[PDB]
C-alpha cells in the first residue's frame, strides 16, 4: 500500500515512469518490465534462486550457458539466506523502497495477465516475486566478474583420492 | 563495448556528447531494458537498465549522459593454497595447518519419472573463498590447490550506486558520487555533461595490495597470462587495509584511473592506459591497469578521433553504422598482393576475387569476402613472426601492421592458411551471390532479420556476436543499447535504438519493431522532456496504485 506510478510508454513501449517517491517509482518499473519480460524474469529469478532442476531437471541449461544441476549449486551456494539477509540490511531506505515496489508491481501484472504479452501463462515457474528474488539477481550480476566466471570450477571442487 | 565521450574543445556546439555502445547478450539476465524514471523536483534519468533493477544503468538526464564498458581491471583473485603434506584437506598459512570449512547445499532435481530427488552438494571453503578447480591448470591434488576471493562479494553498495549516479547532476558530481561510494563492480564509466567536460573513470571494486608486495605475493606461472593469483601460504599476501577505501580490502579512489578531459576520452575493453593517448593513463596496480597492445576497435576509433577538425553527432553515429572492419586495414593490402602473386592457383581463385570484390564492411549487402576474411584471420592469428611491423610500445596506435611477405617461410604460412580458410569456407553451404546479411540473422518467431555488424575482434567497431544454427549464424550478442547525446538549448538530445527490441516475448507488439530498425540501422529519437513525449503519435497512459 501507499503504492502509486503513472506510467506513459512512447514509441517502441518504451514506458515513462513517473512517482511521488521510490516505492511507487518501483511499482511503475516492475509493473511495465512484467508487461515486455514477465517470463524471462521468472527464468532468471529461478537461476538465481538454484531451482532450474527442479523445474527442468538436470539435461538442459541456464541462459548463461551452465548445466542446470552445477548452476542450482553454484546460486544456492552464492544466495544463501544469510548472504541475502546481511545484503538486504546494508541497504538504504530509498533502496529498500525501489525494490518493495518493483516486486509489487511486477506482481500486480502477473495478477492481470491474460496472456496478450505472456507466453509462459500457466507455467509453475511464473510466480510471484520477493524483494530477495531481486536481491538474488542483483548478487548474480555482482560476481559476473568474479567467482560468477568459476561457477563450473566450485562446483567441481573436490578433495583427491588415493590416486597416483 | 565501446564509449566515446566528446568535450567543449573538440565538439561541433562547444557542448558534451557522448556515444554509448555497450556491447551485452541478446537473451537473459543481462539483457537491457529501456525505461525514464521521474520523481518530479528530484530525480529525472533515462536509460537502459538490466533485468530486476529498478536503476537506470546507462542513461542521461538534464545536464549529463553516462555510459559503461567492461574493464580490465581484477575484481578477484585467486589464491594458491600449500597443502598440509599430511592432509589435503587442509591448508598452509605462516606454516600453520588450517582446516578447510564445508558447505553443504541440497538441490531439487525433477527426474525421469517427474519426481523430485534431493541432491546435496559439498563446498570447500578457505579463509579466502571457495576452492575452484580447472582441470589441468588449477588442480586439488596432495601438494596444492586453489581458492577464489571475490571482491564484490561484500559490495553491499552496488544499487545505492547506480541510485545515486542517476541523481548526478554532472561530471563532476557523477565523479565525487562514484569516488565517495566505490560501488561499481566491474565496468568502466565514461560521461560528458553540458559544460563540455569529458570524464572516463576505471572506478570500481578491485582488490588492493600495496605496491611493494605484488613481487613476492604474485604467482609468477599466471600472472604472465594475465589470471590474478597470490600465494596462499603467506598472511602478508591478505589484500591490504587502507581506510580511505570504501570496502576493507579493496582500491581507494585515488588510486583509479580517472582522466577529466575537455576533448575526447574513449574506451573499448582496453584498460585505461591509451583512454586518450595525448595522456596515456600508467603507473598503476597490475590488478588495475596494464600497457597492453589496444584491440582493433579502439585502435579504430583513435584513428577517428585523432587531430584537430570537430566531432559531430553524426560522425559518432557512422562509426556504429559504417560496420568497417577494421582488422581488414592491418592485413588485408598484403593479402591482395599475396593473392596477385599466386594468380592462377585453382585452390585461391575464388577467396582472392571474394576478397578483391569485398567493401571491407560488415554491412548487410557486403560480399562473401568478409566471410573468407574471418576464417583466414582465426588462422593467421596463430601464426608467429607473420607482422610486417609487430606492436610496437612506441607506436601503440599503429602496430601490429601487414604481413611479412618478405620472409620466405611465412608467405609460405600465410598461403597455406588462406588455401585452408577457403576450402573451410566452401565446404559450407553457401549459396552463390550471398551476402553477409543472408548468413546473419535474428530470430523472431518463425521469422528472421538481418543483422548487420560483426565479431568485435575483427575491429568492428558495431561489434555483433553470433553462433552457427542449422543454416545461420544466430545473433546472441553485441550493440545492444545505442545512445548518442548531445546538449542543445532545449534539453538533452538523444538518439539511439534497442538492437533486439524492449520484449524478449514473441507475443508482444515490442519484440521485432527496433530489430527491423536495426537491420536498417534507423536511429530513433529518445523522448526525454514533457514535450517530446507529447508529442509521440504512439503516446499511451496507465495509471496504477494498490
Ligand atoms: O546496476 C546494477 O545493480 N546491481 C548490479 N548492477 C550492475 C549493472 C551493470 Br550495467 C553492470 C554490473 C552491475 O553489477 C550488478
Amino acid at each position: 500500500t501507499g503504492l502509486a506510478a503513472d506510467i506513459r510508454w512512447t514509441a517502441y513501449g518504451v514506458p515513462h515512469i513517473r512517482a511521488k517517491d521510490e516505492r511507487g517509482l518501483g511499482y511503475g518499473i516492475g509493473y511495465a518490465y512484467a508487461r515486455d519480460n514477465a517470463c524471462l524474469l521468472a527464468e532468471e529469478i529461478v537461476t538465481a534462486r538454484g531451482e532450474r532442476a527442479r523445474y527442468f531437471g538436470s539435461e538442459g541449461k541456464s541462459s548463461a550457458e551452465l548445466d542446470n544441476l552445477p548452476s542450482d549449486i553454484f546460486y544456492a551456494w552464492l544466495n544463501q539466506p544469510e548472504a541475502l539477509q546481511a545484503f538486504w540490511q546494508a541497504q538504504t531506505p530509498a533502496v529498500r523502497q525501489l525494490l518493495e515496489g518493483y516486486a509489487a508491481g511486477f506482481n500486480r501484472f502477473l495478477r492481470e495477465a491474460d496472456g496478450k504479452t505472456t507466453s509462459c501463462l500457466g507455467q509453475p515457474w511464473l510466480r510471484a516475486i520477493a524483494t530477495d528474488d531481486l536481491l538474488r539477481l542483483t548478487r548474480r550480476l555482482l560476481v559476473e566478474g568474479g567467482v560468477g566466471q568459476f561457477a563450473d570450477a566450485l562446483v567441481a571442487a573436490a578433495p583427491p583420492g588415493a590416486e597416483k | 563495448s565501446n564509449a566515446i565521450a566528446v568535450g567543449s574543445e573538440r565538439s561541433a556546439d562547444g557542448k558534451g556528447m557522448l556515444l554509448a555502445n555497450p556491447h551485452f547478450p541478446w537473451n537473459g539476465a543481462m539483457r537491457f531494458y529501456q525505461m525514464h524514471l521521474t520523481i518530479p523536483g528530484r530525480l529525472d534519468v533515462m536509460g537502459a537498465s538490466l533485468p530486476g533493477l529498478p536503476v537506470v544503468n546507462i542513461g542521461f538526464s538534464r545536464h549529463l549522459a553516462w555510459t559503461h564498458t567492461v574493464d580490465t581491471s581484477s575484481h578477484f583473485t585467486l589464491y594458491r593454497l600449500a597443502l598440509d603434506p599430511k592432509d589435503p584437506r587442509r591448508y598452509l598459512v605462516d606454516g600453520r595447518s588450517l582446516p578447510l570449512e564445508e558447505k553443504s547445499v541440497a538441490i531439487e532435481v525433477r527426474g525421469a519419472d517427474g519426481k523430485l530427488s534431493r541432491v546435496e552438494h559439498k563446498v570447500y571453503q578457505s579463509i579466502y573463498g571457495p576452492l575452484v578447480v580447472w582441470p589441468g591448470k588449477l588442480d586439488w591434488n596432495r601438494s596444492e590447490a586453489y581458492a577464489l576471493r571475490d571482491a564484490n562479494l561484500e559490495n553491499t553498495r552496488v544499487l545505492q550506486q547506480w541510485y545515486s549516479i542517476n541523481q548526478a547532476s554532472d561530471v563532476a558530481d557523477l565523479r565525487r558520487r562514484v569516488e565517495a561510494l566505490q560501488g561499481i563492480p566491474w565496468v568502466n564509466t565514461l560521461a560528458a555533461d553540458e559544460q563540455g567536460n569529458a570524464l572516463y573513470m576505471n572506478q570500481s571494486v578491485v582488490p588492493y595490495l600495496k605496491p611493494e608486495l605484488i613481487p613476492a605475493c604474485a604467482i609468477p606461472q599466471l600472472v604472465a597470462e594475465g589470471l590474478p593469483a597470490l600465494q596462499g601460504q603467506d598472511s602478508r599476501c591478505a589484500w591490504s587495509r587502507d581506510p580511505a577505501a570504501a570496502q576493507a580490502g579493496i582500491t581507494p579512489a585515488a588510486q583509479l584511473p580517472v582522466l577529466l578531459r575537455r576533448d575526447f576520452v574513449q574506451n573499448s575493453n582496453d584498460s585505461a592506459w591509451l583512454t586518450n593517448p595525448a595522456s596515456p593513463l600508467q603507473g598503476f596496480s597490475p590488478l588495475v591497469s596494464q600497457e597492453k597492445p589496444i584491440g582493433p576497435r579502439a585502435r579504430y576509433a583513435l584513428s577517428r578521433l585523432q587531430g584537430k577538425q570537430p566531432l559531430e553527432a553524426k560522425t559518432l553515429e557512422e562509426m556504429v553504422t559504417a560496420n568497417h572492419v577494421f582488422s581488414a586495414d592491418q592485413v588485408l593490402p598484403d593479402l591482395l598482393r599475396l593473392c596477385r602473386d599466386n594468380q592462377g592457383e585453382k585452390s585461391l581463385a575464388r577467396a582472392c576475387a571474394a576478397l578483391a570484390q569485398w567493401d571491407r564492411g560488415a554491412n548487410l549487402d557486403s560480399g562473401s569476402g568478409f566471410v573468407y576474411f574471418q576464417r583466414f584471420m582465426q588462422r593467421f592469428a596463430e601464426l608467429d613472426g607473420a607482422w610486417k611491423e609487430p606492436f610496437d610500445a612506441q607506436r601503440p596506435l599503429d602496430t601490429p601492421q601487414g604481413i611479412a611477405l618478405d620472409r620466405p617461410q611465412v608467405a609460405t604460412q600465410v598461403r597455406q592458411a588462406l588455401a585452408d580458410a577457403a576450402a573451410e569456407v566452401e565446404k559450407s553451404g553457401i549459396p552463390d551471390g550471398a551476402r553477409w546479411g543472408d548468413l546473419q540473422v535474428s530470430t523472431r518467431g518463425q521469422e528472421r532479420i538481418a543483422i548487420p555488424g560483426g565479431d568485435g575482434h575483427f575491429g568492428v567497431y558495431n561489434a555483433i556476436q553470433s553462433v552457427r544454427k542449422g543454416d545461420h549464424l544466430e545473433v546472441v550478442g553485441g550493440t545492444s543499447y545505442i545512445q548518442l547525446v548531445t546538449f542543445p538549448e532545449e534539453g538533452p538530445k538523444a538518439r539511439g535504438l534497442l538492437a533486439f527490441s524492449q520484449s524478449s516475448d514473441p507475443r508482444s507488439p515490442h519484440y521485432r519493431d527496433q530489430t527491423e530498425l536495426f537491420s536498417r540501422q534507423q536511429w530513433q529519437t529518445l523522448p526525454f522532456s514533457d514535450r517530446q513525449i507529447d508529442a509521440d503519435p504512439q503516446l499511451q497512459r496507465l495509471s496504477i496504485r494498490e
